[PDB]
């Protein structure tokens, strides 16, 4: 599956979410938009919510394969997550999920 | 025609990664 990103590359940020990163990191995907941005954020300290595309950072589980050989747009509307202008509309909500376990570890 | 809601929304349009399948 996927639940993490990670960025195989290092793109310079100057925008409002811009966000410097490195190649060959690993960030966790939180917004998405345009299907093309996503707002992710590190797994370091008072990181994130960070930007990356999904042209220079890859959807993996860092279990194994790579998007279980899926499409991060294909992933996307897998769990159905909101946009970024739509989620972060008001954080106040909730998202639920289906109970769904796979026969592999 | 539309504005932004969002303020993690990017300026810029999609950038270009290296190692990439696109031709300019």
């Amino acid at each position: 599956g996927s639940l993490y990103a990670i960025v195989l590359y290092d793109f310079k940020a100057e925008k409002a979410d811009e966000l410097t990163t490195y190649v060959g990191e690993n960030l966790f995907i939180c917004a998405h938009h345009n299907c093309e941005w996503f707002i992710a954020k590190p797994i370091g300290r008072l990181g994130g919510p960070g930007l990356v595309p999904v042209g220079f950072v890859s959807i993996i589980d860092i279990a194994t394969g790579y998007a279980t050989g899926n499409d991060v747009i294909e992933d996307i509307k897998s769990v159905n997550l909101p946009t970024v202008q739509e989620w972060k509309s008001n954080i106040a909500r909730y998202k639920a999920s289906n109970i769904s376990l796979g026969s592999v570890e | 025609s539309s504005s932004a809601n969002g303020k993690f929304i990017p300026s810029r349009p999609a950038p270009k990664p290296p190692s990439s399948a696109s031709a300019s």
